[PDB]
């Protein structure tokens, strides 16, 4: 059971161009569901997987 | 922005979500503080100091309030996990 989480979310939208391909979810155990990605400058950022932005990048990274 | 970060939590044997050690993490060169409202374990300096991979003591559960961890006076048998 992994035990990093995320306390906070990135508010906005990040474009794709900005991202790596980078994606970790976080535990069901966290106070705050969550999924991991990275930006083009290695910066780890909490995403809220319940905005469209997030599900189209997620599937956007499935789809590659 | 910078905040918005992953953080390593403590997990517990009790069934309940992962709580943050204290309100404050580190994480993209930032020095954080976790909402108000979050849920974290107020352990005892003494408590901190023998932290294992098992539970070990009775751990304060609390709610984040300005970077301080208000116990809620519920306890739980936490311990950290690499």
């Amino acid at each position: 059971t992994s035990t990093t989480c995320c306390a906070r979310f990135i508010n906005k939208k990040i474009p794709k161009q900005r991202l790596e391909s980078y994606r970790r979810t976080t535990s069901s155990h966290c106070p705050r569901e969550a999924v991991i990605f990275k930006t083009k400058l290695d910066k780890e950022i909490c995403a809220d997987p319940t905005q469209k932005w997030v599900q189209d990048f997620m599937k956007h990274l499935d789809k590659k | 922005a910078r905040c918005a970060c992953p953080a390593r939590h403590l997990n517990n044997t009790n069934g309940t979500v992962l709580k943050l050690l204290g309100c404050h993490y580190f994480c993209n060169g930032t020095l954080c503080t976790a909402p108000d409202g979050y849920p974290c374990y107020n352990l005892t300096a003494q408590q901190v100091r023998t932290l294992t991979t098992y539970p070990n003591t009775s751990c304060a559960v609390g709610v984040c309030m300005k970077g301080t961890c208000v116990k809620n006076g519920t306890m739980e048998q936490c311990f950290k996990t690499p």
